């Protein structure tokens, strides 16, 4: 489900 | 966050771990190596870098070892480092620890320089062997057991400069983006080489991102814009023929089909893959309309589509020198898509490709383990597919570790 350098590790989980 | 760097590095740590222990399963050889220069070399991450292979390959009977030279583009200098790989590949614990102990002597270096981007050529008339791209617009040729460029083109020094040679090695083409319209430099590479044959400025486009031949006497350029000018060897200021994509995002890039003298492979911001024939593109006619930047998208119905992986922008593209359905593609992040339209030659046989078209279309993806991080240096030009052994590239990241390997696509040939 959708969300609840920071944004980093943002762009590495939706495109797993 | 301090958090925040401990994120990204662990994920990766373990997805690393993850491609570390599927690399005896996916790949028929997969090496890796540090260069080891000498004194004085800069081993800067953003040091700006490039890599292509060379055609004097060497055979290993006695040890069963393929020797593949590769130069390497550190700054000033040419680097040649010998990849040793099995022989079975085409027709090791020692053979690593020659290179890796090997230290690394520049046998060209053209002081002054940057090296952006270079190309092997072996043309036996001017009997040279490496013509490399320098940042500052200049190119410089360089012959065997030479340490100097026997001929170079020296532009005054102030970006992107991109250089490609005719398919008979007889003209070359440079792009100098000035901060002032930017120009197409084509140059005689058979008889007079150093001397620019013409200067073709393109108003209203800053930069060149681009530039790839067509033919012997049909050439392209890409600008920012994302347009695609291809301007001709005969006497005319503008383009024969205007290519537009806003489809699918900003065009980044191109590439020519070595069997297909019409279709070729475009790229753009988007992700999407999209194959085009040069027949479609010229049966508008008439270019020499009114340049309107305001008008839509040309109604052009390529070939063929793909995606990349997420919709990650192609930055470059090279189709074989050996297959004419093997594709390589360059994400924004390093990754190389192994590309096959073996299948859409089906599909097209027994009549958009479906999601589990393109699932099968693609080979393999290569991320190493997202050890490419995404630095200052452009990995355009830092990476070499290898024209004579079918799979197999060669990469360059940020952090020096050089790779070279060859994927298993599972399809028993």
């Amino acid at each position: 489900h959708p969300t609840e350098e920071r944004l980093i590790e943002f762009g590495q989980d939706i495109d797993g | 966050s301090t958090l925040d760097i401990a994120e990204d590095n662990k994920i990766k740590n373990e997805e690393f771990k993850i491609w570390k222990k599927s690399i005896p399963s996916l790949y028929q050889h997969i090496s890796s190596l540090k260069p080891i220069f000498g004194s004085g070399v800069d081993e800067s991450p953003s040091t700006l870098r490039s890599i292509v292979f060379t055609n004097d390959s060497s055979c290993n009977k006695s040890k069963g070892v393929l020797s593949v030279p590769l130069l390497y583009s550190q700054g000033s200098e040419i680097f040649e480092v010998d990849c040793i790989v099995p022989l079975g590949l085409h027709y090791y614990t020692m053979e690593s620890q020659k290179v890796e102990q090997t230290v690394l002597i520049p046998k060209w270096e053209f002081k002054g320089e940057t090296i952006a981007k270079m190309i092997y050529v072996d043309n036996s008339e001017i009997n040279v062997k490496v013509i490399a791209l320098s940042t500052n617009g200049s190119l410089a040729w360089f012959r065997e057991g030479v340490k100097s460029p026997v001929y170079t083109m020296m532009e005054p020094s102030t970006p992107c400069v991109d250089f490609a040679i005719s398919n008979d090695s007889k003209t070359l083409t440079v792009t100098k983006e000035k901060h002032e319209n930017a120009t197409i430099k084509l140059i005689d590479n058979s008889g007079k080489i150093g001397e620019v044959l013409r200067t073709i400025p393109v108003p209203g486009i800053k930069n060149i991102q681009e530039i790839k031949f067509l033919n012997n006497q049909i050439f392209a350029t890409c600008s920012d814009d994302g347009i695609i000018r291809f301007w001709g060897n005969e006497i005319g200021k503008k383009p024969l023929w205007i290519l537009n994509d806003s489809l699918d995002g900003k065009t980044t890039c191109f590439a020519a089909s070595p069997f297909v003298d019409t279709l070729f492979m475009t790229g753009t911001s988007g992700g999407a893959l999209k194959v085009w024939d040069i027949r479609a593109v010229i049966a508008l006619g008439d270019a020499d309309a009114e340049l309107n930047i305001n008008q839509g998208h040309n109604k052009v119905n390529e070939l063929f589509k793909v995606h990349h992986f997420y919709s990650e922008q192609v930055s470059k593209i090279e189709f074989s020198s050996i297959s004419p359905m093997e594709v390589v593609t360059i994400g924004g992040l390093g990754n190389v898509y192994h590309w096959n339209f073996e299948p859409v030659f089906a599909i097209y046989n027994e009549i958009i490709i479906s999601d589990e078209l393109e699932a099968e279309s693609m080979a393999f993806y290569h991320t190493e383990g997202c050890r490419r991080e995404i630095g200052e240096n452009n990995k355009v030009n830092t990476v070499a597919y290898h024209k004579y052994i079918e799979d197999l590239v060669a990469t360059v990241d940020s952090d020096g570790l050089l790779t070279v390997y060859k994927p298993f696509t599972g399809k028993v040939l």
